[PDB]
């Protein structure tokens, strides 16, 4: 055994490297010309950042 | 007869078909949503869904 109170240095993290989230107070929904993007047969939803 | 018409009554006949023609159609186009599509031969057009 290792009994010594040894610190933790090593750590990995593979997440997103940010402290600052952006979030919604007022919520709201409007109408908009286009709805989503197509494909062939396919569609995909448009997804804001 | 009841198959055949009176040849005396056609445009009599016609007349009214053309009038309920125009009837039939007598709206306004609706605006509807879009979508962006990416299909080769419409590369980035705006297809009205």
């Amino acid at each position: 055994l290792l009994h010594a109170d040894t610190p933790r240095l090593v750590t990995w993290d593979a997440g997103l490297c940010t402290s600052f989230k952006i979030v919604p107070i007022v919520p709201a929904q409007v109408p908009q010309d286009v709805l989503a993007y197509t494909f062939f047969t396919s569609s995909y939803a448009i997804q804001s950042p | 007869s009841v198959r055949g018409a009176n040849p005396l009554m056609f445009r009599a006949n016609v007349l009214h078909m053309l009038l309920e023609f125009v009837l039939d159609n007598l709206y306004l186009n609706r605006h509807t949503g879009f979508s962006q599509d990416h299909t080769p031969f419409t590369e980035g057009a705006n297809l009205r869904s």
